């Protein structure tokens, strides 16, 4: 019923025990008497209190040890007190002596009765049968005894009785075991005890075959048969669980990159969920993640081009500027490259590229900085530049799908300052403005800009208000206060001129 | 000194009824079960409850609150041979359960079918153990 594995008993016996009595008549007796409930056993009974002299033996079969290095044997005896049964004292006894004997031969066809060991002289503790006269009732005494260290291959058991009324009721031999178990996430298998009742066996056990170990894991086995306390932890491996004792995988939509004491994390935002057991949640199409960003990190978009471009031109020179990305996406390392199309000389899309030493005094490509400047350009020739907004996932990604550009020519002039500028509705708080084009454009008109500075008081902020068309407005506007006007022609060319300061009070 | 008894119905000792032995002070008797071949589908076999009854449960064959439970003959299939069991006559018993035997008395035995005999009729033994002056 035990944990501890038997090797010999009088109830697992396959028919008769066959156990060899010195002497066989007048001697140990093979009389069998049923126990409830529908157990047979062999019990062994001797009773030879009225005969001076007395000597007997009883050799047990062959046990084998099974690697095993201390065994327990108990033994269920029942006895007959001598003053209670008619007769001389000394003749009757209450005591009998047990022996074992090492050996390595299978069938051994006699064993000496000198060569013997003993162990102990075994009396019936605490109380035992007289037997009471007037009623009959069973005896509750079994008796342990241990032995080893064992060095042979297996042993022989003995039972010498001295002239008592003696009936071995069941023989059970043990070796006490250490069980199999999976502590600090590291399986541990079943060992067997020392040689004393004082040692301890160190046992080191491998981890789970989904698990690293961290700390060398090791245990003692106990010789009552019991495991002590865990000296050394192991941890599951990346994309493995440390739940329920035994590494267990990522359930779907969870992932685990590093061998971590902490769970499998929910995959990030816009992240695919993959199969059980995930490193990392993998990205969805029109998402990705750059290979030196971090796992926990979401899937991040490429980013938008930049919506607004100015250029300014020089007589060898030219200078862009440039604002802010529309969707970052969610990276904040966004640089920008500037690429040489030269497709603005001729009408058709067809063009060779600038394959000429170009000069770049911020940089060439992949500049921090939202202002650009080129430093040498062909003069009577006209030009086209791509700015490139590029991420640190854009490379991973697919090419940015469009990028804003410009067309611009290097020998042609700045557009000229506009000839007049006329008020048409002035009221107490709206001014309204209407101007003509430049005399001299020198490219097409894209851009208008007009100043707003306060006249006869002090030094205010000129506001400056950008239209297309030729017709504007203001909105919120003091009255009965001196306002002066200037009108600038802004093209793909560069910076204009301020127009014919126009002096215009509030109504 | 010892006493060989078959318990099986295909004896000829037993079917008589009147079966009979006369033993002595630490004699010995062997009961023996049924044994039958590998053969046999299991149908034909005989299984018998050993019970040790008074004169009462002799003739009535009855145990229940006359007598106690002693030997089964559960697996007719022993690899030694039939199913043997060792009954000693001795005066004393060391043994708390162990049953004692006295000189010039009557002690009686019954056996019950497993699968049955309807309480009509069962296998009986008579047990008489002889004086100390008829025994030497």
């Amino acid at each position: 019923p035990a944990n501890e594995v038997t090797l010999l008993d009088s109830r697992s016996v396959q028919g008769e025990l066959g156990w060899i009595a010195s002497p066989l008549e007048g001697g140990w007796e093979e009389v069998s008497i049923m126990d409830e409930k529908n157990t047979p056993i062999r019990t062994y009974q001797v009773c030879n209190v009225m005969e001076p002299s007395q000597n007997n033996w009883l050799r047990t079969d062959w046990i084998t040890r099974e690697g095993a290095q201390r065994v327990y044997i108990e033994i269920k005896f029942t006895l007959r007190d001598c003053n209670s049964l008619p007769g001389v004292m000394g003749t009757c006894k209450e005591t009998f002596n047990l022996y074992y004997y090492e050996s390595d031969n299978d069938k051994e066809r006699f064993i000496r009765e000198n060569q013997f060991v003993k162990i102990d002289t075994i009396a019936a503790d605490e109380s035992f049968t007289q037997v009471d006269i007037g009623d009959r009732i069973m005896k509750l005494n079994t008796e342990i005894r241990d032995v080893g260290p064992l060095s042979k291959k297996g042993f022989y058991l003995a039972f010498q009785d001295v002239g008592a009324c003696i009936a071995l009721v069941s023989v059970r031999v043990f070796y006490k075991k250490c069980p199999l178990t999976v502590r600090n996430l590291a399986q541990f298998p079943d060992t067997i005890t020392g040689a004393d009742t004082s040692s301890l066996v160190e046992v080191r056990g491998s981890c789970v075959n989904n698990s690293e170990e961290k700390d060398v894991p090791k245990m003692y086995c106990g010789a009552d048969g019991e495991w002590l306390v865990p000296i050394g932890n192991c941890l599951c491996n990346a994309g493995h669980e440390e739940r329920s004792g035994e590494c267990q995988a990522c359930k779907i939509g969870y992932y685990k990159a590093l061998s971590t004491d902490a769970t499998c994390a929910k995959c990030p935002p816009h992240s695919y969920s993959v199969w059980e057991g995930a490193t990392s949640c993998t990205c969805d199409r029109g998402f990705f993640r750059a290979d030196n960003d971090a796992a926990s990190m979401p899937c991040t978009r490429p980013p938008s081009a930049p919506l607004n471009l100015i250029s300014n031109v020089n007589e060898t020179s030219v200078n862009l500027e440039w604002s802010s990305p529309q969707n970052t996406g969610g990276r904040q390392d966004i640089s920008y490259n500037v690429v040489c199309k030269k497709c603005g000389a001729g009408d058709p899309s067809k063009c060779r590229p600038c394959g000429s030493g170009v000069h770049y005094t911020p940089q060439q490509n992949g500049l921090k900085t939202t202002k650009v400047s080129i430093t040498d350009l062909l003069a009577h020739t006209n030009y086209t530049f791509e700015i490139w907004a590029v991420n640190g996932v854009s490379k991973y990604n697919p090419n940015p799908d469009q990028s804003v550009s410009v067309t611009v020519t290097t020998n042609q002039a700045a557009p000229s300052s506009i000839a007049l500028v006329q008020a048409k509705e002035v009221t107490r708080y709206s001014v309204a403005l209407a101007w003509l084009e430049p005399d001299r454009p020198n490219g097409v008109i894209l851009e208008y800009e007009v100043k707003y500075y306060e006249k006869d008081q002090n030094e205010r902020s000129y506001r400056i208000v950008r239209t297309a068309a030729r017709n504007t407005d203001i909105k919120g506007l003091n009255p009965l206060t001196s306002y002066v006007f200037h009108v600038r022609a802004r093209t793909a060319a560069g910076y204009g001129d301020f127009s014919e300061p126009l002096e215009v009070t509030t109504n | 000194d010892r006493y060989a008894v078959y318990w099986n119905s295909s004896n000829p000792r037993f079917q008589r009824g009147d079966y009979h032995i006369d033993v002595c002070i630490n004699d010995y008797l062997d009961v023996f079960c049924p044994h039958y071949e590998d053969s046999v589908p299991e149908d034909k076999t005989e299984r018998y409850v050993l019970y040790m009854v008074n004169f009462d449960g002799y003739s009535a064959c009855d145990h229940t609150s006359k007598g106690f439970k002693r030997w089964e003959c559960n697996r007719p299939h022993s690899p030694n041979g039939p199913l043997k069991f060792s009954e000693k006559f001795q005066l004393f018993t060391p043994f708390s359960l162990g049953f004692e035997f006295r000189p010039g008395r009557e002690y009686f035995y019954i056996s019950s079918a497993i699968p049955d005999n309807g309480r009509r009729s069962c296998l009986k033994l008579k047990v008489f153990v002889r004086p100390t002056n008829s025994c030497m």
